[PDB]
């Protein structure tokens, strides 16, 4: 599992090995990844407001 | 029965069927061979799963009375498509 | 032989017992017999190659109703035990034809499809068919409407 | 997917935009195209949302 | 078997011009006339027509006029002007029928693989679709009788071939465009939604008329059969889509997501910018 040969849940209680998996959504991550990129250009576009004011 | 529960109980079934429990899958599975009902049988409940059908041959009496589908529907998607353009009234443009 | 290659019709093994070992019970021609089950350590092999037949053909049968379904009752309706359930399942897990998960938390387990693997694809499976016989009945229905009232 | 592949490219602009005190010959604007592609192509998704709880009653 | 054509309305102002010729010609209301065309696939395309001087008594409706005058040297001239463009059907106005279609389709059925009566329409004004199309078909019954021939609907459209918006879209000189979601989404839910009910109060029509004053199709083979499928969905509280309910979260999932996040994208498209631009035309009008 930590090193992602085999993707599951594995259990002491009920004594039940469990594998699924579903990592990659880019509908999330890239959106909201390029978003983060898109504030920290936005920050950058704060000094033309702050220059722009004084 | 127009209504719901169509995952059926296999209990109507072995009643008036006259049929058991270890021949209801023999009932449609030789109703897939058949090819009118193909159900997704229950079986952790045993329920006898109700899929699309081939319906009947006529009920004048709901030949005459499917107005309460028919011009429900026609009255009711009517005056729903006239409540959504009703909330989108001014934006007709 | 046919008639258990179409849905296989879930008879008794012991009538399988009458049909296929009656062919030595054969005032005539028994040379298939001879050839077929007259065999002992091959022969043998093709009686239990009728019972991988019976597992095997059967759980291609019952592959509709699942996703549903305890160890009991495939037991019940395998028409055999629980302990060659699970050496049947065994082979035909490493068969691996379609993919099984089975597991004993309680035994609700099966041979099964991969599961509905999909999210949107009920949307499209659903109201895309429903909704496209829908759109295509306007266009029948008008065709209908048109053919009954030429008349009345 | 579009509207990612391309929008990382629209965002490599106010980037372009900070120049420093001014070093930039005129907006060279390049906001829209994903403006309006966005626009109609979501209100189509949700009115195909619609679509479902509308042909349904 | 046939889906759909293209259709050019050229030769349907040739309909047109005849039907100025019947207005100031004499006693025929109706405009009737001859489609010409080549059978190209499933898929078919009309590049001209013909329409007849025709007759038709309100007295034994199977009166036909059909002259080869008219049609077999006029065949020469349009098998002169061109070899390709021959013969595919014919054409009447009304929506419905007259009584001698059938004759006038088997007519020139012996020149013709398919010959189609492509019932047209002069003063559109109708619920559905336009000018519709009917195959030679041989259904005839489940009781055997001598075999049926009245051409039954397997449908037709309005397609759109090539260029010839030289003409068409010039003369608009009206039209736009609708960058779709921009109430041409609501166009359509008013002429499907409303235009379907009606269609809909068409099917109440027959369902109504069928049931009191409406005899043998009553129940014909294809109502019931398909009383299947309007069988669907038609149930009686709230038809409890248990499972499509939350199915719908996941169906809203994916829209209302890309609302968020890319609508909180497009916050920052308009808003950043405008304020860029409109606080330097602000102070730096200074």
């Amino acid at each position: 599992i930590l090193d992602k040969k085999f993707h599951g849940i594995l259990d002491q209680g009920e004594g039940v090995l469990i594998i699924f998996d579903e990592p990659p959504v880019d509908k999330t991550y890239e959106a909201a990844l390029e978003t983060i990129q898109n504030m920290s250009k936005v920050v950058d576009s704060l000094y033309n407001k702050a220059k722009k004011l004084t | 029965r127009p209504a719901n529960h169509r995952q059926l109980t296999f209990e109507e079934i072995a009643k008036s069927a006259k049929i058991t429990v270890n021949e209801v899958e023999l009932l449609v599975m030789k109703a897939l061979s058949v090819g009118l009902v193909k159900g997704s049988i229950d079986e952790v409940d045993k329920r006898v799963h109700m899929t699309w059908v081939q319906p009947r041959v006529l009920d004048l009496q709901q030949i005459k009375g499917m107005k309460d589908r028919l011009e429900f529907w026609c009255t009711d998607v009517k005056s729903m498509e006239m409540l959504v353009e009703h909330q989108a009234h001014d934006i007709l443009t | 032989l046919l008639k258990l290659f179409t849905t296989m019709e879930l008879m008794r093994w012991s009538t399988l017992v009458e049909d296929y070992g009656m062919e030595l019970r054969k005032g005539s021609l028994e040379s298939p017999a001879t050839d077929v089950f007259g065999s002992t350590e091959e022969g043998e092999k093709r009686w239990k190659d009728l019972k991988n037949r019976v597992v095997e053909h059967n759980i291609r049968i019952m592959a509709k109703y699942y996703t549903r379904i305890t160890m009991k009752r495939m037991a019940q309706l395998l028409d055999l035990s629980v302990d060659e359930s699970e050496a049947f399942l065994s082979n035909l897990v490493v068969n691996k034809t379609i993919f099984a998960k089975v597991d004993r938390l309680a035994g609700i387990i099966n041979f099964q499809r991969p599961k509905d693997p999909n999210n949107l694809l009920n949307d499209w499976s659903q109201k895309l068919n429903s909704l496209m016989s829908l759109v295509n009945k306007t266009t029948h229905l008008i065709a209908k409407e048109e053919m009954i009232h030429n008349l009345q | 997917n579009y509207n990612k592949a391309v929008e990382e490219e629209d965002k490599m602009t106010p980037e372009q935009l900070a120049i420093k005190n001014v070093g930039k010959q005129d907006p060279k604007r390049h906001l829209e195209e994903h403006v309006d592609v966005l626009m109609t192509s979501n209100i189509v998704q949700c009115l195909a949302a619609m679509l479902d709880t509308v042909v349904f009653k | 078997a046939v889906q759909k054509v293209v259709v050019h309305p050229l030769v349907l102002l040739s309909v047109v011009d005849h039907f100025n010729r019947i207005g100031k010609v004499g006693n025929q209301k109706r405009v009737v006339g001859v489609l010409l065309g080549s059978w190209q696939k499933k898929v078919l395309d009309v590049s001209n027509s013909f329409a007849v001087p025709f007759d038709e008594d309100d007295k034994d409706d199977s009166v036909w006029f059909l002259d080869h005058d008219y049609l077999e040297n006029m065949y020469g001239m349009f098998k002169k002007v061109n070899a390709r463009e021959r013969i595919v059907g014919w054409y009447h106005t009304g929506p419905k029928l007259h009584k001698n279609d059938i004759a006038i389709n088997e007519l020139m059925k012996r020149y013709c693989p398919n010959s189609v009566l492509v019932i047209i329409d002069v003063k559109p004004k109708d619920l559905g679709l336009p000018t519709e199309a009917y195959i030679s078909v041989e259904e005839v019954h489940d009781d055997g009788t001598p075999t049926s021939k009245t051409f039954e609907h397997v449908t037709s459209e309005i397609g759109a071939e090539e260029a010839e918006e030289v003409g068409v879209e010039h003369l608009l000189r009206d039209i736009k465009d609708t960058t779709v979601g921009t109430l041409s989404q609501r166009i359509t839910n008013q002429v499907h939604g409303l235009k379907g009910l009606n269609s809909k109060l068409l099917d109440i029509r027959s369902y109504l008329e069928k049931v009191a004053t409406g005899k043998l199709p009553i129940n014909h083979q294809i109502i019931y059969q398909l009383q299947d499928v309007f069988n669907l969905l038609p149930d009686v509280s709230l038809q409890e889509f248990v499972k499509a309910f939350y199915l719908k979260t996941n169906d809203q999932m994916v829209v209302v997501y890309l609302a968020s996040l890319i609508r909180s994208v497009v916050a920052l498209h308009n808003l950043i910018n405008n304020k860029i631009a409109n606080r330097d035309a602000e102070k730096k009008e200074g």
